[PDB]
């Protein structure tokens, strides 16, 4: 009747696996696929998809943890560690009978006390560039190489500052990252306005164009007066010559419209009307548009036109027959960058001072994958910081204070829920201990020093991962997200209670 | 074998009862489902536990089936039924090893069941009908401890209005109630407050082109299973319909625009792609008639139904409103929200309260929950067995001593000791005559249930006890399983 | 590394074996010998002495525990339980580092604090009958049936109160326990004086001797003849058959010397001449001296003779003469008792009333032994209570109060010794938990109730081992020995430290 032992053992095993990953000094994990592809990562959000999990309840914990941390994206490893420690602390008392339901009551009471205590240790300030820089640094050093994260911090914080319209949170589309394969990492710069993935490699593309416009093109050289794109009807003689003429006049009858529009907007494309096409265009049409300053481009992506529609103004719809000059998409400046082999289009000064993009760049996928998910985590963390007005100290400083508050609140609760809150407060201390252990310092000595410092002085002191000393965690600038901590408590308590409440595992 | 098969049947009963013995009460423990792929399921409901698990013994299958049939008939209490049946069949082991026949055990069980029925009907507290006060009290008692605590303010009045929409006055005073004839309208979108009630059938299907006299101030519905064609060269059926002069004729086939004009020549409105679960409730609420044989065609082919028809396209979708129906026995209830994950549960608990209400019309009685009723009837039997003699007195007492499993498990899955609490509960339940105390499910402490505020419908308790006793006697009546393996 | 784990497991196993004996409600254990003899008992000393222990280090723990318990009164099972819980608590932290020296320093600091606290907790209540009744009840109900213990309390307390008149610590020699197998065990009381083991074959010498004089001197009515000549009755048979004679003349000379002593110091045939011999005496001279009023007895062990010397007086030697009456002693009553077939010599109302024996009439051998050991333990407990003149509350009480003092003293100490202090406190928690468990109640529920009641009361509170609710031991009447607690703390700390300090196991 004791399947709780099996569940606890599997949870502890998962804790052991996901340990040694916290802080900037965490050890990376080595994800190898079955085919032979390799992957290096440290964050639990992607690590809890590590091909094989073996134990089924460990898979359950992974599934629920991922599904619930998809809303904050920073408490995964901490969630797993605190779950494992809660289960172990509960087991020390379940071993001597003590039905787990009252343990669950104690856990819930301790959670309420901890949530109450969190509301007064959070510091709310008119956060500025330096504070977001510190937040991004804390969120980045813990997911990528220490030195490398320093350059990405600036490109993240300035991008978020530009994107921040008002109290409304940011949007996922409103910041986009780009992939490219330069030999050297060459930092990562911030580009105002949308960046196009691909372009045509005609020699006469206009580089410096100001106050340009744009329209999307779907099908222009396949079928005459028909939007369908498919195989050619060679058998039908009337259709065969119609599609041959579709090569020339099907594009000319609207290139004339494009050139007359660009002329009546600015003499002989004085402002340089630009065009974009879903696919390739006629080589003669390409030459004509290059000579007319129209810059024909191909290989348009499905995520480009809808992003630039509200960014470049008008509506750059795929279909032809522009007709009314309202759908044309204004572009203050457009550039063509062809670093190494691939060429890129930089759409700047569009009808939006927002919707910027990043420029992550480096060696083959084994590194740029880390770059991209690390910068994504940094962006999400700084987005949480921009959403709330309060931030909390890190380095486990908040949790030592939480454990102290719960211990002092323990005699208030009657019954064995007293013992439950004792176990919860004891288990909350895992993060400082793991942080101290991962840096090579003594696990218990550092915790004892931190507890003594927080007892003698009310400052929320934390662990310093370069000397193993109690550090204030406020002046140093190691702040953590408030919402992340709240969701961490909410997730850990519910998962621990649910696992503690099971019995009689059955083979369905 | 002989009694070996009896012992095997009741051993299968016991080993299937204790699987879900722990998952009742307000503090039910969770269960683990390990499918042979690796997946794992969190579960509190023992019904799903039994449904997902696979069994090989016919006795276990029969008990699972009886638990189901109790589930879709009366509603809740399946876990209690399984637990009680397992407990009685387990305590029958002692007597089946006394080399004493199952027939006398069966007779003792039947006498015990009759006495338990009597003592429940004696101990039940009365409740008022058509009064929102103790209706809301019952809502606080049983309709709570569900996912409705956040939406009880709407579930309560939805049910309280819904109590008077499915009545049949056949043989007495509103004692007949049918279950599926309530026009459920579950549609997500908008706020949950948009859920309301209406007296009439609500049909989600409509004519393709409503450019005709759809609504008439006295719908005389005629049902027909025939298919409407172009014309005779079938307008002959329409011509025969003209004989009785109706205004609405319901079919189950598509209607064309020219067919629409041919119908409105007779001034009759047809419908298409409708469901039988809609046609039956339409006929029930309208009292119509279906007939197409010319010889049987008489003045009875037209039956007046509603008195007002209306069509509203709420959110560019084709609704059909049939209000003021002749028979208010199949009427509209509306459901609104975002997701159907909880509104279905709230609905089902509301019709559970509906069954509560109809039984209150039959027996307006409530039994004290939290193990109060169980220990009360156990005391009644134990004091009753003193006077009666015979060799069957032992099973009569053992049934009483076995039915106290419900408070025992309520105490067990709370932390408190199940021995001292049970002894104290019995102590303040024998000499204390007019109390009928119970055990708190939350804190595991004895408390007078008249003060805590938990009660159960009489009918559900009666059905659970009767089904448990009948299952026990059925499993004791099986003398051979063998027709093969 | 692993030897420590082996020792932890063995100590935990021994604790689990001995767990269900602490407290008056504890269940006794049955010791069956290899021959077939059965012994049923619960005293910790005899269990550790007679158990057939398998684990070597468990045998070491038992040996050192019984060796140290031989000093103080008792408390062995509590000591073993505390050692086991100390080891488990220490291992709980050693599993995560914590070189055992740190735990040892914590243990010694906690021991110092606990000794101090016990100094401020002791009760210096004065001498009286009722408190010693309560002490005897406490020491006896933990060893034998309740009603039998109530019977024995009066006898034990009265015997010790009588011996107390010297106003010096005295015991053991001056109180002796006699063994006999009467069917009715209810007969149990004090016999002021001395009871001899057995008498002699004599037809009605004196019965009620009343006033008499004692000289002993191992009368030689069966004086050692010259039987030993050469091996056995060889061909020279006239040696061992005739030379064996001429020693009856020595017997008759001793008879006349006894006659001279009797009618020299007695002054008449009355005033019985009490003499005892270590070997047999012929019935002929026995009755010849009996007709003269001489109280002749034979076949007694040494211990009764040295007891008579310090109580009545008299030299002891098989071959003697008409010595001086200086060693002669007098007794008020030398009544001889007989029960069925065995005869008892009640040497009562003697000089030096310090010598007192106790009467027990158990039906079988094992009940007799159990009563004897329970009486011995009660006598030791009352002796200790009188000697120190201070008693401490029982039923836990002191354990939980020391735990609170240690816990509040935990932040005072520096370094990681706080871990050792906490382990020591949680180890001292074992005693009230074991009492509650053996009663039949819940461990943590009763412990929480006791601690909560102690929280705002301040006064010592213990477990009521019939209902489980907290009770103040001072009012109820449960008392312990201060010296027992001192020795308990010292020995438990010493043994736990010694077990913790080991690191390797090697054969020798
Ligand atoms: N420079 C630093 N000093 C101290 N602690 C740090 C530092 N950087 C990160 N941390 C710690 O790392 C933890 C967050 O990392 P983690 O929770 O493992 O991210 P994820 O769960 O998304 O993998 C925080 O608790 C924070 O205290
Ligand atoms: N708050 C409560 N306190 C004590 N007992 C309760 C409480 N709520 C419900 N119960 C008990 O739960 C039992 C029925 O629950 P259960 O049968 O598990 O639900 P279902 O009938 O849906 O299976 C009743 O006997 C009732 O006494
Ligand atoms: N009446 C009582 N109620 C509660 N506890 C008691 C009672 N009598 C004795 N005890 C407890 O029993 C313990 C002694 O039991 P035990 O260890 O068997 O004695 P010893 O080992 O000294 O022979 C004491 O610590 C005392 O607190």
């Amino acid at each position: 009747q004791a399947a709780l032992a099996v569940n606890i053992s599997a949870a502890r095993g998962l804790q052991d696996v996901l340990r040694t990953n916290l802080g900037p000094k965490g050890t990376m994990k080595m994800l190898v696929s079955g085919a032979g592809d390799i992957k290096l990562t440290k964050d639990g959000n992607v690590l809890l998809h590590e091909m094989q999990i073996q134990h089924p309840t460990a898979s359950l914990i992974a599934k629920v943890a991922t599904a619930q941390d998809d809303i904050t994206g920073d408490g995964t490893t901490s969630n797993v560690l605190i779950i494992g420690e809660l289960l172990k602390q509960a087991d020390l008392y379940i071993s001597e009978g003590l039905h787990p339901r009252i343990i669950t009551e104690g856990f819930e009471a301790a959670k309420e006390k901890a949530l109450q205590f969190l509301e007064e240790v959070k510091v709310s300030r008119e956060m500025d560039r330096e504070t977001l820089i510190d937040v991004a640094r804390t969120s980045l050093r813990t997911k990528v190489h220490a030195e490398l994260a320093d350059v990405l911090t600036e490109a993240v914080v300035d991008s978020i500052l530009a994107i921040k319209k008002q109290d409304e949170p940011i949007d996922l589309f409103m910041i986009e990252i780009m992939e490219m394969k330069h030999k050297s990492e060459t930092d990562t710069s911030l580009i105002r306005g949308l960046v196009l993935d691909h372009g045509a490699r005609h020699p006469d593309m206009k580089k410096r164009v100001e106050d340009a416009y744009i329209l999307t093109c779907n099908v222009s050289l396949e079928y005459e007066k028909t939007e369908v794109n498919s195989g050619f009807f060679y058998k039908s003689a009337e259709e065969r010559e119609k599609l041959v003429k579709a090569e020339r006049k099907f594009i000319e009858d609207r290139v004339k419209k494009i050139i007359e529009l660009k002329r009546k907007v600015c003499g002989d494309s004085d402002k340089g009307f630009v065009v974009i096409n879903q696919k390739g265009i006629d080589p003669f049409s390409l030459d004509a548009l290059s000579k007319e300053g129209i810059v024909a481009l191909r290989r348009a992506k499905r995520r480009n036109m809808e992003r630039l529609t509200l960014a470049c103004g008008g509506v750059a719809l795929n279909s032809f027959d522009d007709l009314s000059p309202d759908c044309l998409g204004h572009a203050g400046l457009v550039y063509e960058y062809t670093l190494g082999e691939e060429k890129f289009t930089f759409i700047e000064k569009c009808n939006n001072p927002r919707s910027v993009t990043l420029l992550i760049k480096g060696p083959n996928k084994h590194t740029l994958t880390q770059i991209k998910d690390a910068v994504r985590d940094g962006l999400r963390a700084v987005k949480n910081a921009i959403d709330d007005g309060c931030v909390v100290p890190g380095a486990g400083a908040v949790e030592v204070a939480m454990a102290e508050a719960l211990i002092k609140h323990k005699p208030s609760v009657k019954g064995r829920a007293q013992l439950g809150v004792q176990a919860f407060a004891d288990a909350l201390l895992i993060i400082p201990k793991v942080l101290a252990q991962n840096s090579g310092f003594d696990l218990q000595e550092t915790l004892v020093k931190i507890q003594a410092e927080h007892s003698e002085s009310g400052q929320l002191v934390g662990v310093d991962l370069n000397t193993g000393e109690p550090m204030v965690a406020a002046e140093v600038g190691v702040w953590d997200n408030y919402c992340v901590k709240k969701q961490l408590l909410h997730s850990c308590t519910v998962i621990a209670t649910n696992i503690l409440l099971v019995d009689e595992i059955m083979r369905a | 074998s002989g009694r070996k098969v009896q012992s095997g049947n009741i051993n299968a009963a016991k080993t299937i009862a204790d699987i879900i013995r722990t998952c009742l009460g307000p503090k039910s423990m969770m269960k683990m489902l390990l499918d042979p792929m690796g997946g794992i399921v969190m579960t509190n409901d023992g019904n799903a536990i039994l449904r997902e698990i696979q069994v090989q013994h016919p006795a276990a299958k029969s008990m699972i089936e009886i638990s189901r049939t109790q589930d879709e008939e009366v509603g809740d209490g399946t876990t209690s039924v399984i637990i009680l049946a397992g407990e009685m069949l387990s305590v029958a082991e002692h007597f089946l090893e006394q080399q004493m026949h199952p027939t006398v055990v069966i007779s003792a069980y039947r006498k015990a069941l009759d006495d338990m029925i009597s003592t429940l009907k004696k101990i039940s507290i009365p409740v008022d009908i058509s009064d929102s006060d103790m209706m809301l009290n019952i809502i606080n008692s049983s309709i709570t401890t569900k996912a409705i605590s956040r939406w009880s303010s709407l579930a309560c009045n939805i049910a309280l209005d819904a109590v008077k929409m499915v009545q049949f006055e056949e043989n007495g005073r509103k004692e007949i109630d049918i279950k599926k004839y309530a026009r459920v309208e579950k549609i997500p979108g908008g706020i949950i407050e948009d859920s309301c009630v209406l007296r009439g059938v609500m049909i989600n299907k409509d004519v393709t082109h409503p450019r005709m006299r759809r609504y008439i101030k006295n719908p005389r519905i005629v049902l027909l299973d025939s298919s409407l064609e172009y014309k005779k060269g079938i307008q002959q059926l329409c011509e025969d319909i003209i004989q009785l002069k109706p205004d609405v004729v319901i079919t189950e086939k598509g209607i064309s625009d020219l067919a629409q004009h041919y119908l409105m020549r007779a001034n009759i409105t047809a419908i298409r792609r409708v469901r039988k679960t809609d046609n039956n409730r339409i006929a029930r609420a309208c009292g119509a008639r279906i007939v197409s044989r010319p010889e049987e065609l008489r003045e009875d082919d037209v039956g007046t139904g509603a008195g007002l028809l209306e069509i509203k396209k709420i959110g560019d979708e084709y609704f059909t409103f049939i209000t003021d129906c002749k028979d208010p026995k199949a009427c509209t209830i509306l459901l609104r929200g975002a997701s159907k994950e909880i509104l279905s549960e709230v609905e089902r608990n509301l019709q559970d309260a509906m069954q509560v209400c109809r039984n209150v019309l039959l027996d307006p009685q409530l039994v004290p929950g939290g193990g109060a009723s169980e220990m009360a009837v156990a005391h009644a039997l134990t004091e009753k067995s003193k006077a009666m003699t015979g060799v069957e007195q032992w099973p009569y007492r053992a049934v009483a001593q076995a039915l106290e499993v419900i408070p025992r498990t309520l105490i067990q899955n709370c932390g408190a000791s199940t021995i001292r609490l049970l002894t104290s509960l019995r102590a303040k339940h024998t000499q204390e005559n007019c109390e009928t105390w119970g055990v708190n499910g939350e804190t595991g402490t004895l408390v007078d249930m008249k003060e805590l505020g938990i009660w159960e419908p009489l009918a559900v308790k009666l059905q659970t006890y009767k089904t448990a006793v009948e299952t026990a006697v059925l499993l004791l009546r099986i003398d051979d399983i063998v027709s093969g393996h």
